RNA sequence: UUAGGCGGCCACAGCGGUGGGGUUGCCUCCCGUACCCAUCCCGAACACGGAAGAUAAGCCCACCAGCGUUCCGGGGAGUACUGGAGUGCGCGAGCCUCUGGGAAACCCGGUUCGCCGCCACC
RNA sequence: AGUGCAAGAGCAAAAGAUAGCUUGACAGUGUUCUUCCCAACGAGGAACGCUGACGCGAAAGCGUGGUCUAGCGAACCAAUU
RNA sequence: CCUGUCAAACUCCAAACUUACAGACGCCGUUUGACGCGGGGAUUCCGGUGCGCGGGGUA
C-alpha cells in the first residue's frame, strides 16, 4: 500500500450500491441482541457511528455483552483472539 | 461406493490435495480404499482426480481384491471366508463385498484396515500422464475399466 | 365538480429588484403591509459581491389584501397571452406577480402526506385567462 | 424512476408520513412510543412497540370512541385531545404500559398544542413520560374555556345545532370524573 | 523503431487520458474512405480478419490503410465503395528513453488492440473485388497474418 | 382496512396514464381567526376553532406496461472467464484435452402498476 | 450542489442552507481497536463507556471539535497549574 | 436517428475463487494428552528455481 490509514483499500467494502444509497432504516440500528448470539459484522456504508476497522468486515463473532448501546463482538483474527466494540447498525444474525 | 488407487506420489503435489488423500486414509502409492457416493467424499475424490483412479467395481472383482489385499485393523492375519465368518456380521468374503458395494457397511466398522494396499499393476497401466478418455489411466472409471485396473493389481 | 375546480387568486408578490431600500416605503403603501428584504446570492461585477445583502423587497399579499390591490395594478397594465405561465401564472409591470391554483392546492403545501398536484388538475394558460379576463378587463 | 441508478425514497418517506430520523431517535429510548396523531375532526393516542414485522399497538383511544363514554361535544378541540390521552392512557395501564415517549410525528411542537394536550392526558392516567410541562396549555384551555369565551363573542352559536350554545368546559370535568374510575374497557 | 517492441499484449490496459499526458497524435489520417455519404447498401462486403491477438501502432494502422486504400483508386477518387477500418489506437505505449533506475519510460506512441478474428477492415463492393487485392497489401504492413473473408457474396 | 393510525421489507413498491367512490364511521379538500401558537411580509405554512359546501386534488378501490425495476422461459452459451491435471500442440505470443465451476450484453416471450405485520373500525 | 484542503467514501423533512441560541474544542478515569493483519513493540490516533459539570431541545436525544481516513514527537532540563 | 471504437486509477452487471462462523462426513486426540497455557535453548532476518497471477523493462 502507499499509505497505511484504516481506510487504505476501503473504497469497495466501504461504499454503497448507487439504490442503497441514503440514510439506513433505523429497525436494524436498533436491533437487541443477546450475549451468546452469532452475528455477522458488515459495516453500513450509510451509517457513520458504531463502525470498526474495516478489516474485520466479513468476520462473524460472538455477542458477549456490551458498552453504552454499542456490542462488544469476540472474534478470531487469523489465530488472534480480539474484541471488537460495535453497534447494531453493523451487525446481522447468523442463519 | 467407488475404489480410490493412488496412482501418483507425494512429492511435488499440492498439500492441501495430499492431506485429502491421507484423510481417505491412502497414504502410499497403490493403495487403494472403497469410498461411499455422498456429496461430502464426492467433491474429495474430484480434489483428488488427477492422481487417482477411481472407480465402481464389480462384485466379483471386489471379492478378488478384498480376498487377496484385505487386512485387519492389526496384524498379519489373511482375510478369508473363515476370518470374515469368524469376526464380521457376515458369513463369508462375497456377503462382506456386497454390504460394502450397497455402502450398508466400512472395512472400519467390521475390523478391518481401511486400506488395501495393492500390488504393482501387472503388464503396467496406462500412464499417469493422462486421463481415461486420453487413454491415461487417471481419473473416472468404467466398472469394466476398474475392474481391469483392481485384478491387475490384485 | 365544478366549485373544486374554478380557479382562484392565491398570492400576489409585488417586489422591486433594486440593486442596493428606501423603496420598501411605497411598497408599504401601494399593498397594505411590511416588505421583506431580498438579499442575493454569488459575488457578481455590479459591486455586487456581498452575499447576505438588502438587495430589493417584496410583498406576498393573500384575500382580499390580494383583489383590493389588483383592483388598481391589473388597470395599470394592458398586456397579456405569451406573457402568461404555462401553470397559469402571469407577471406585469416594479413587479407585481400574480399566483393562480385550483382549490386543492394546500395538498402540495402542507407538511403531512403532502403530495404534488396531478397535470390535469393544474391550471392552464387558457383557463386562467378565462378566470381573471372574467372580471374587470380583456385578455391579449 | 430515471435509471438503474436512480434512487428511489423509501415508501413512508415519499407518502410525507414518517420522519425517520426523528424515529430512530425515538427508538433510542427503549420505551414503547405514545403516538399522538390528529385529523380535521378526531384526535387518536396509540401506545406502540416495536416488532419483528413492524409496530405493534397495546393500547389506543380515538376522539370518536369518547363519545361512548358520554360525549356529546365536537371532537377536534383541546378537552377532546386530552381525553383521548387519558382514555388511552388508562387502557395502556391495563395493558400492563408503564412508561413511554412522545412521538408527535410531522406535527410541530408548538406550546399549548393539542399533541402535548393528548400527552397530559397520558401522564394523568398513570403512565410515566418524559416533559416539559411549561410547554404545555394551562388548564383552563385544556378544559375548552378558551372556546366557551369564545362563544361569549356570540352573536350566532358557535356549535351548528351540536350541544348547547355557550358550551361546556363542564362537560370536560364531568367526563374526565368518569374516566377516572370503573367502567369498560378501562 | 521495431513492432517487437510493442505488438505483444503483455502489459496491462493503459489508456486513462486522465492520468497519462503529451500522447502523441494520431498518424490515422481517415477511418470512413470511399462514398462515405452512402450507406452500406453494396452487394459484396469483405474484410480483412486478423488472426492473432496483437497491438497495431497507429504507425502500421496508417500505412497499412494508405497502401490499401491508395490502391482501391484501381476504381477513382471518387469511386463506388467503401472503406472502414473499425480499430482505434487506445493504448497508449512507452519507452525507456539512468539505466533500469526509475524505467517507467515516457509516452512515445499509441497502438490498437486487435484480438485474433476481429476484422480491422471492412469494404462493401459491387461485383468488383480489387479490394481483395487491397488488402493483399494491406496485411502486408501489420505484423498478423491474415485472413480475407468475404461475407455478402454468394456471387463466386 | 365503503376511504383510518403506527410500521416492516425499502422501485415487484418508481414514472406516466384510465375508470370508480363518499347525508358519516372516515380521510380530505373546505370554512374561519377570540383564544395557545405562527409568518425576517403574508391564518400560505405552522397552530387553534369549526361544518355551509365538494368528491374536482389528495386518499382508497379497480385497471393499463409505453419508460424504469424484480424474477422466470427459450436463445445467446456450456460461449467468455476460471480452481485442478498433462513428456498434448505451437519459433513464440499463445492454444488444446481431461476434471470441477460458469457469466455479461442483447433479442424474443411471460412476470411486476407492491407484499406483509399490529391496532382501530357497519 | 454543498460539506475548509488530496483522493476515495458518507450525507436531502440532512451530515448541506438560513436564523437563533450556546462553548461538549469541558474536567476525571477507563474499555477496545489501531499504530504493529496474522504476531511481540512506544508516542500518536480512533471507536465505545463510566464519573462530574454543562449547552440545547417538548422530548426521546444530540454535543468525548470540524462527516471519515493526513496536520505529528521519548528520556534528561526549563517554564507553567 | 443511423453508424465506428475503449479503460490499472469507469461500472447497470458479474464469475471461477479466496475468506468468517456453524452443522455433517472424514481424519485426529483423550496410557502416543490433542487444542491450549507457562517456562529453558536456539538457528534465522544474502536465498534460489519451476508453475499460476502478476507490476516495471526492447529484452
Ligand atoms: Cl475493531
Ligand atoms: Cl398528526
Ligand atoms: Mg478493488
Ligand atoms: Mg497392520
Ligand atoms: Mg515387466
Ligand atoms: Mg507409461
Ligand atoms: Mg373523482
Ligand atoms: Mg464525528
Ligand atoms: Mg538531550
Ligand atoms: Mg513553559
Ligand atoms: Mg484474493
Ligand atoms: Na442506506
Ligand atoms: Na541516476
Ligand atoms: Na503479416
Ligand atoms: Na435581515
Ligand atoms: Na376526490
Ligand atoms: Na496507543
Amino acid at each position: 500500500p502507499s499509505s497505511n490509514g484504516p481506510l487504505e483499500g476501503t473504497r469497495g467494502k466501504l461504499k454503497n450500491k448507487p439504490r442503497d444509497r441514503g440514510t439506513s432504516p433505523p429497525q436494524r440500528a436498533v436491533e437487541e441482541f443477546d450475549d451468546g448470539e452469532k452475528v455477522h459484522l458488515k459495516i453500513d456504508p450509510s451509517v457513520p457511528n458504531g463502525r470498526f476497522h474495516p478489516r474485520f468486515d466479513g468476520q462473524t463473532g460472538t455477542v458477549e455483552g456490551k458498552q453504552g448501546d454499542a456490542y462488544k463482538v469476540d472474534i478470531v483474527d487469523g489465530g488472534k483472539e480480539k474484541t471488537i466494540i460495535v453497534t447494531a447498525a453493523h451487525l446481522r444474525r447468523q442463519e | 461406493m467407488h475404489a480410490l488407487v493412488q496412482l501418483r506420489g507425494e512429492v511435488n503435489m499440492h498439500t492441501d490435495i495430499q492431506d485429502t488423500l491421507e484423510m481417505l486414509n491412502i497414504h502410499h502409492v497403490n493403495h487403494c480404499t472403497l469410498v461411499p457416493e455422498t456429496d461430502a467424499y464426492r467433491g474429495m475424490v474430484a480434489k483428488v482426480n488427477d492422481f487417482v483412479a477411481f472407480g465402481e467395481p464389480s462384485q466379483e472383482t471386489l471379492e478378488t481384491v478384498l480376498a487377496t489385499r484385505a487386512e485387519p485393523l492389526e496384524g498379519d492375519a489373511d482375510v478369508d471366508d473363515e476370518w470374515v465368518a469368524e469376526h464380521t456380521d457376515y458369513d463369508d468374503i462375497s456377503g462382506l463385498a456386497f454390504a460394502l458395494l450397497s455402502e450398508e457397511t466400512t472395512l472400519r466398522e467390521q475390523g478391518l484396515s481401511p486400506t488395501l494396499r495393492l500390488h504393482p499393476p501387472r503388464g503396467g497401466h496406462d500412464g499417469v500422464k493422462h486421463p481415461v478418455k486420453e487413454g491415461g489411466q487417471l481419473g473416472k472409471h468404467d466398472t469394466e475399466g476398474i475392474d481391469d485396473l483392481l485384478e491387475a493389481m490384485r | 365538480f365544478h366549485e373544486m375546480r374554478e380557479p382562484r387568486i392565491e398570492k400576489v408578490v409585488v417586489h422591486m429588484g433594486i440593486g442596493h431600500a428606501n423603496a420598501e416605503d411605497i411598497l408599504g403603501e401601494i399593498t397594505g403591509q411590511m416588505p421583506v428584504r431580498t438579499k442575493a446570492k454569488r459575488t457578481v461585477g455590479e459591486f455586487d459581491i456581498r452575499e447576505g445583502d438588502p438587495i430589493g423587497a417584496k410583498v406576498t399579499l393573500r384575500d382580499e389584501m390580494a383583489e383590493e390591490f389588483l383592483q388598481t395594478a391589473l388597470p395599470l397594465a394592458e398586456l397579456a397571452t405569451s406573457q402568461f405561465d404555462d401553470t397559469g401564472n402571469f407577471s406585469f409591470g416594479l413587479d407585481v406577480t400574480v399566483n393562480l391554483v385550483r382549490p386543492g392546492y394546500r395538498v402540495a403545501k402542507r407538511d403531512k402526506a403532502s403530495r404534488s398536484i396531478p397535470t390535469k388538475h393544474r391550471l392552464n394558460p387558457a383557463d386562467a385567462v378565462a378566470f381573471i379576463e372574467s372580471t374587470y378587463d380583456v385578455e391579449v | 424512476a430515471t435509471g438503474p441508478r436512480y434512487k428511489v425514497p423509501m415508501r413512508r418517506r415519499r407518502e410525507a408520513r414518517t420522519d425517520y430520523h426523528q424515529r430512530l431517535r425515538l427508538l433510542k429510548s427503549g420505551k414503547p412510543r405514545l403516538v399522538a396523531r390528529k385529523s380535521n375532526k378526531h384526535v387518536r393516542a396509540q401506545l406502540v412497540t416495536l416488532g419483528p414485522n413492524g409496530d405493534d399497538t397495546l393500547a389506543s383511544a380515538h376522539s370518536s370512541d369518547l363519545a361512548e363514554y358520554g360525549w356529546e361535544a365536537p371532537t377536534g378541540n383541546m378537552p377532546s385531545a386530552y381525553l383521548t390521552g387519558l382514555l388511552a392512557g388508562l387502557r395502556a395501564q391495563e395493558a400492563g404500559v408503564e412508561e413511554a415517549v412522545l412521538d408527535i410525528g410531522l406535527n410541530s411542537p408548538t406550546p399549548g398544542s393539542k399533541v402535548f394536550a393528548i400527552q397530559e392526558g397520558a401522564i394523568d392516567a398513570g403512565l410515566d413520560i418524559p416533559h416539559n410541562d411549561d410547554v404545555l396549555a394551562d388548564w383552563q384551555r385544556t378544559r375548552g374555556a378558551h372556546i366557551a369565551e369564545y362563544d361569549e363573542q356570540l352573536e350566532e352559536p358557535l356549535y351548528s345545532g351540536d350541544f348547547d350554545a355557550a358550551d361546556l368546559p363542564e362537560h370536560f370535568d364531568e367526563l374526565r370524573e368518569t374516566l377516572l374510575d370503573g367502567d369498560i374497557e378501562l | 523503431k521495431p513492432g517487437a517492441m510493442y505488438r505483444n499484449s503483455s502489459k496491462p490496459a493503459y489508456t486513462r487520458r486522465e492520468y497519462i499526458s503529451g500522447i502523441p497524435g494520431k498518424k490515422i489520417a481517415q477511418f470512413d474512405m470511399g462514398n462515405n455519404g452512402a450507406g452500406p447498401t453494396y452487394p459484396a462486403q469483405v474484410e480483412l480478419v486478423v488472426e492473432k491477438p496483437v497491438q497495431i501502432r497507429h504507425n502500421a494502422l496508417e500505412a497499412a490503410r494508405v497502401a490499401a486504400n491508395r490502391y482501391v483508386q484501381n476504381s477513382g477518387a471518387a469511386a463506388n465503395y467503401k472503406f472502414r477500418i473499425r480499430k482505434f489506437p487506445f493504448h497508449v505505449i512507452r519507452e525507456n528513453k539512468d539505466g533500469m533506475r526509475a524505467p517507467f519510460g515516457k509516452p512515445v506512441g499509441t497502438a490498437a488492440r486487435v484480438h485474433g478474428a476481429n476484422h480491422i477492415f471492412i469494404a462493401w463492393v459491387n461485383p468488383d473485388p480489387n479490394v481483395e487485392e487491397a488488402w493483399r497489401r494491406a496485411k502486408m504492413k501489420v505484423t498478423p497474418t491474415i485472413n480475407i473473408d468475404s461475407s455478402p457474396a454468394g456471387n463466386a
